[PDB]
């Protein structure tokens, strides 16, 4: 029983991890992405 | 800084349009008074 209980907040624990994982990386990708468009504004002036 | 040197090329190029014509304009006058000067001073004497 004590073994069980045990187990069972490590498995809790991942799924924590796991959510974070999720969130914090879909705003990681939004930051490369934003910074792209500045790339393009660099290039645009220079086309002008 | 790109965009005001794109409009800064527009103002070279009317530079170039109007250095012709100054061109055009200066030696004109001076081959005209080149060929005047020597009938006038035949009549006695005048600097250019």
């Amino acid at each position: 029983l004590s073994l069980q209980i045990d187990a069972a907040k490590v498995e809790a624990q991942n799924q924590l991890n796991a959510a974070r994982i999720a969130e914090i990386f879909n705003n990681m990708d939004l930051s490369k992405q934003s910074e792209f468009r500045e790339f393009l504004k660099t290039v645009a002036s220079f086309q002008q | 800084d790109r965009s005001e040197d794109a409009r800064a090329n527009a103002e070279l190029l009317l530079k170039g349009d109007e250095q012709t014509h100054k061109q055009r304009m200066d030696i004109a006058n001076i081959l005209q008074s080149q060929r005047q000067n020597q009938p006038s001073g035949s009549v006695a004497e005048t600097p250019q």
